[PDB]
RNA sequence: GGAGUAUGGUCGCAAGGCUGAAAAAUUGACGGAAGGGCACCACCAGGGGUGGAGCCUGCG
RNA sequence: CUAGUAAGCGCAAGUCAUCAGCUUGCGUUGAUUACGUCCCUGCCCUUUGUACACACCGCCCGUCGCUACUACCGAU
């Protein structure tokens, strides 16, 4: 256990979710709402 | 990217100059903007001499 | 377990350090040691060597009015003041980030500027012991220092700056070089001239005179230059006659006397050294008609030279107890009693109980030094091919000959029973000497770095440029085995005194650990930070640490280390140059370690925030209206005597303060804090914005504040009596201040309006046509939906 | 580098001259055009060197014959240029260090660095000793506003912009906003003309900034008068009491 | 006979010991002071076990 | 341990896993005392980025590192 858990942080990568941004469909590039 | 050539602004908004900024608040700029980046064969004479 | 100390330390005179001094005597410095010498005679009076510090001293001055206190400055930014009279330090000054470089005394001696390679000069205090203050321009480190008070200064940046002592500011600054660096400053000792000699052999000329207005001190009376094109190290002035004193590096030093500057400044003699001067410095003799200049040269010597006034000899030098150039091979003679050293042009033999030097011989070069058995003749080897042979009893060279061609002998071993010697060369033979004629040659592939016996004398080892070693028998030279596994190629080896065991050490900054039957590393050990040059066992086992040795490191180090267990039992440290040699004690109980030092060394809240700063206004405020009675009744002296707070925090104005203690925190703990604040508070509170209502300051802020706690406190407001002057006068007072920068900022837009119209106006049409079409800003405001 | 041929090269103490009509000289250890002279018409025939010094002699195609005597005379005036900078900008510190305030002010527009102008600014705009008569305090710096040049009103606009931007220096830049427009007069400030004046920094532009920034200034003291009526309410009232 | 889909048999490669257990980096390393939010692993108010005798599972 | 929250009471079922030396359900009687606060101990996070108004603020600090340049030092 120890040493898998080493092993993952060392080679840091993560089986757990990220968060997706809230609207991902409609807006997939994401300008921000202001000034261009 | 509107500022002069010889100035940069701060966050206030005030345009100052790189000239009349001395190291001490250079340093710390520069430090305050890092930290917003962080928060985003040889010879026998050369081997025995 | 036992333990190595810094014993014994020898065989150097003065470094590379600059700024010697003379006092008959010459004060030097060597590496940690300030040690002081005479000049007629080759016996050093004493040293100044501070068990506290390791640091080498890199900065020595004597201070006028006193002689025999002394203050040095070392590679740490430490100033140690030292008594001639004992030899210790009574004080020690560390302000500094690094390296002391530069030091000026005061004329009287209580004042002390230093100036470091940390670019900082710092002021001190002699009686109360204390930095004074601390000096902050230059742009790079500081060259040249000065008490004119006043202060004349100069820097890397080839800057020369004038500052004021009673003002703790610059007052002046100049530039020396055009695209250069100054490098040495001078100073007349009237106060007069000063000389600031830069890179290209060019020494700029400058007259002095003994606020608001255009103050104009120094001035640019010229530019020289000499013959020498190099960063001139040292101009140093005559305190008496008319002369002085410049050096670069050089084999050259030249002497300028003291009469367009060129017709005034000519050169009076260009005098020749056999070395390169690290300093030089003055020296009256008394009872004389003549100039003592004193160089201190790098290749390890003191040279006195004559110079009359209205040419240059030698007239006194120290070279006698330490050698020249660097020491590259050690032999320390079977008694143990005295040794032999070998370096490059001079070998120097030594006894250990007067730590002195005995006898002294000259060659072309020096790799390897050794004795024979009865410590009767020396053996060296030299980059040229040969080998020489000489003695120490008649003080001669024996013998002379071309063992290999030209190939540096990188190797002399004695046979252990002293009936032989070996040879081993840039080429690739090798040859055995029995006494001497030549026994047997031996032809390998490529160079040999190291070679030794086996101390029963039974086996002999080569060690080659390949990164190998080939181990061979003693009698008949056939291959017992071949050692690998070191990527860089080895530069030494030791085998045990029984031959159980082999320590092989590389340029690869570690060491193999081998055991002599199959030759297997019992232990690869990457212990150094730099190439190990050598190691070595000791023979006597009689204490029972035989297997006990030593591992001398590039990087300044020797490490003690235990086989048995593998083990680092100790670290020596002590040397600050790359150790080239060193020998162990046959007894085995002390060790001597001869490096690049030239040296050998020998071894064994926020709202009661504002309310309370409020009341200490409140207490300034007093004193200041009682202090305006008593200047108004009398000019007299009468101090304001203020708050030690305030006057540390620079004079500044009660209501200065206190605004900047209501300016820094939020609105919102604004708004809580002034909730807090009590009735008994609240006066003062008034008051201080009756202060800044006259002397409008943060308008904004004033008048939400006073609005606040008239809302907070209203009906005590109507219903109080004192309070009714204080609001009246505030309230003259801020509709004065609003009035005003309403007036001011209305006068203002009502002209941004003009200039807007007749800036149309002007720039309106000048043609007339059918179209106009042609007569704005845009802004694009994303929305996410 | 060339569009035509070259046709001669001469040496100095390389430059080249030929039908392109543009001379250009280089030293090839770097290897990159040091100068491009263009006196010369169509087409260029030859070239010739001073013996000594060096001077250039284009001619060509026409009867046109130009002389061009001598990167080091740069570095010769930089130089000088340079110990001018660094003795004013000593002195102007140690204007700050009196306190000299109008001379400082003189040497900040000259050397143009705003931060320390602007500190000038709160000092004279609040010198706790102003005169009665002056316009930021001091009527000395009231004269070297009245004396000001146009290039450097200009660039001032510029700084005053930005003071006006930010509102804890915008009282500040509005009395020196104030005490330019009772100088200088209205027609002048029109007929103001100055080479750097385009896009973000053109003068309507910069101009109108100044006007809303101070309409907003305008509107926020307004309210601070009409809530400070409060003070004469209560004295109203304890005047009853 | 063609196409896949498997099941294990057969052969080639992987299957030649400079060896002998114990970095990257303009982005990097660690802190500190001000500002908020939170908490029954905090304050404040209170309660109620267990811990005393015995029974006794489980844990050592 | 802060609202059907704590305690007291029982009656039942025995849910493959664990639980009868008990475990789990479900009904009954139902309170004090807070329900504020970041002062203790803390923990988290602001000092980057992330949408613009009227509005407010106003360039935290440290030791270093790394990268570019300058010049030095001395061996061979």
């Amino acid at each position: 256990i120890e040493e898998l858990i080493k092993r993952r942080i060392l080679a840091g990568e993560f089986d757990e979710v990220l968060r997706r941004r809230p609207d991902m469909f409609g807006n997939p590039h994401g300008v921000r709402r202001g000034l261009v | 990217d509107t500022a002069e050539k010889g100035e940069v602004v701060t966050k206030a908004g005030i345009p100052i100059a790189k000239q009349e900024m001395s190291r001490e608040e250079k340093l710390r700029r520069r430090r305050r903007e890092k930290e917003r980046i962080r928060k985003a064969v040889q010879s026998s004479g050369a081997y025995k001499l | 377990y036992l333990k190595f100390e810094p014993s014994k330390s020898f065989g150097v005179v003065v470094s590379s350090n600059s700024n010697l001094v003379w006092s008959g005597q010459a004060i030097v410095a060597a590496n940690e040691e300030v040690l002081v010498w005479d000049i007629k005679k080759g016996e050093l009076l004493s040293r100044w060597r501070d068990e506290n510090c390791k640091f080498r001293v890199t900065a020595i001055a004597q201070s006028r009015t006193d002689p025999d206190v002394f203050a040095v400055g070392y590679e740490d930014g430490s100033i140690r003041l030292w008594d001639s009279k004992i030899a210790t330090s009574v004080v020690s000054f560390n302000g500094h980030k690094s390296a002391i470089t530069v030091l000026a005394f005061d004329k009287t001696g209580v004042r002390l500027a230093s100036g470091s390679k940390d670019t900082d000069i710092i002021v001190w205090d002699l009686v109360a012991e204390v930095g004074q203050y601390k000096l902050r321009g230059h742009k790079d480190q500081v060259t040249g220092l000065y008490f004119i008070g006043f202060l004349l200064t100069t820097g890397k940046d080839s800057l020369i700056k004038l500052w004021d002592l009673s003002s703790r500011h610059c007052i002046e600054t100049h530039v020396a070089q055009a695209n250069g660096e100054c490098w040495a400053l001078g100073v007349s000792p009237d106060f007069t001239g000063c000389i600031t000699a830069g890179n290209d052999g060019e020494i700029t000329v400058w007259a002095l005179d003994a606020l608001s207005q255009s103050v104009n001190f120094l001035q640019n009376r010229g530019t020289l230059h000499r013959s020498s094109k190099e960063r001139a190290a040292e101009v140093v002035f005559h305190p008496l006659r008319d002369y002085f004193a410049v050096h670069g590096v050089e084999k050259s030093v030249e002497i300028w006397r003291i009469r367009e500057v060129s017709d005034v400044f000519v050169q009076h003699v260009i005098v020749r050294t056999t070395g390169k001067v690290r300093s030089v410095d003055w020296a009256l003799n008394p009872g004389v008609k003549d100039l003592q200049l004193l160089v201190g040269g790098t290749n390890n010597l003191l040279e006195l030279y004559n110079i009359v006034g209205k040419d240059y000899n030698k007239a006194l030098a120290v070279e006698l107890p330490g050698h020249r150039t660097d020491i590259r091979s050690v032999a320390i003679s079977s008694d143990d009693k005295m040794l032999a050293s070998a370096a490059n042009g001079s070998l120097k033999i030594w006894n250990i109980k007067t730590q002195q030097c005995i006898r002294t011989f000259d060659c072309g070069y020096a790799l390897c030094c050794a004795f024979l058995p009865g410590d009767k003749v020396v053996i060296v080897g030299t980059k040229e091919g040969e080998l020489q042979l000489y003695d120490v009893a008649s003080a001669s060279l024996l013998e002379t000959v071309n063992a290999h061609d030209g190939h540096a002998v990188w190797a002399l071993q004695v046979h252990p029973d002293g009936r032989s010697v070996v040879s081993g060369g840039a080429d690739k033979t090798a040859k055995f000497w029995d006494f001497l004629v030549q026994s047997r040659i031996l032809k390998v592939s490529d160079d040999i770095l190291s070679l030794r016996f086996s101390p029963d004398a039974r086996l002999l080892a080569v060690a080659l440029l390949d990164s190998t070693v080939k181990v061979f028998f003693n009698d008949t030279l056939k291959l017992y085995l071949n050692l690998y596994g070191h990527k860089l190629p080895v530069l030494s080896m030791d085998i045990s005194y029984d031959s159980k065991l082999i320590v092989t050490s590389s340029a690869d900054k570690n060491i193999r650990i081998w055991g002599l039957d199959f030759g297997d590393c019992h232990k690869a050990l990457f212990g150094h930070q730099d190439s190990i040059l050598q190691v070595a066992f000791i023979p006597h086992n009689s204490d029972g640490n035989g297997h006990y040795f030593f591992s001398a490191s590039k990087d300044r180090t020797i490490k003690y280390w235990d086989a048995d267990k593998f083990e680092q039992i100790q670290r020596i440290d002590g040397h600050h140059g790359e150790i080239w040699a060193l020998a162990v004690s046959h007894s085995g109980r002390f060790l001597v370690s001869a490096s690049h030092d030239k040296s050998i060394r020998v071894w064994e809240m926020a709202g009661e925030r504002i309310a309370e700063a409020l009341e200490l206004g409140m207490t300034d405020l007093n004193t200041i209206r009682e202090w305006e009675e008593a200047r108004q009744i009398n000019p007299n002296i009468a101090p304001p005597q203020r708050n030690p707070i305030f006057v540390a925090l620079g004079n500044i104005p009660a209501e200065t303060y206190v605004l900047n203690t209501l300016q820094k925190i939020k609105p919102a703990s604004l708004h809580d804090a002034l909730l807090v604040l009590p009735f008994s508070t609240i006066p003062s509170l008034l008051t201080f914005l009756n202060l800044f209502a006259q002397r409008e300051l943060n308008v904004p802020l004033t008048c939400r504040i006073l609005f606040f706690v008239l809302k907070t406190h209203h009906k005590q407001i109507v219903a109080s009596r004192t309070m009714r002057a204080t609001l009246e006068k505030v309230r003259a007072n801020l509709r004065a201040a609003l009035r005003r920068q309403k007036d001011e900022m209305g006068f203002n837009i009502a002209a941004l309006k003009v200039v807007s119209m007749q800036l149309r106006d002007k720039s309106v049409r000048e043609y007339v046509d059918e179209t106009w079409e042609e007569k704005v800003r845009k802004r694009a405001f994303a929305s996410l939906s | 580098g060339h569009s035509h041929n070259v046709l001669k090269v001469v040496w100095l103490h390389f430059a080249s001259a030929g039908a392109d009509t543009l001379v250009k000289v280089w030293d090839a250890n770097t290897g990159e055009t040091e100068c491009t002279l263009d006196n010369h018409e169509d087409r260029l025939w030859t070239l010739a060197v001073h013996s000594k010094t060096n001077i250039l002699a284009s001619a060509g195609s026409d009867s046109k014959v130009t002389f061009w005597r001598d990167t080091a005379e740069t570095q010769a005036a930089a130089a000088q240029a340079a110990l001018k900078l660094v003795e004013q900008e000593q002195t102007l510190e140690n204007y700050i260090h009196a306190g000299a305030y109008r001379d400082a002010i003189v040497l900040a527009l000259q050397l143009n660095h705003p931060g320390r102008l602007l500190n000038l600014f709160t000092n004279v705009v609040t010198t706790r000793n102003p005169d009665p008569d002056s316009l930021t305090g001091l009527k000395a710096v009231d004269d070297v506003l009245a004396k000001l040049s146009d290039e450097q009103i200009f660039q001032l606009l510029l700084r005053l912009r930005d003071w006006n931007t930010n509102a804890r220096t915008a009282p500040v830049a509005q009395r020196v906003l104030w005490a330019l427009f009772k100088s200088h007069p209205a027609n002048k400030l029109s007929s103001l003309s100055v080479k750097g004046a385009r896009g973000h920094k053109s003068l309507n532009e910069v101009l109108d900034a100044i006007k809303v920034y101070t309409e907003r200034h305008y509107k926020r003291i307004e309210e601070l008068v009409d809530e400070s009526y409060l003070v004469e309410y209560t004295l109203r009232e304890m005047d009853a009491l």
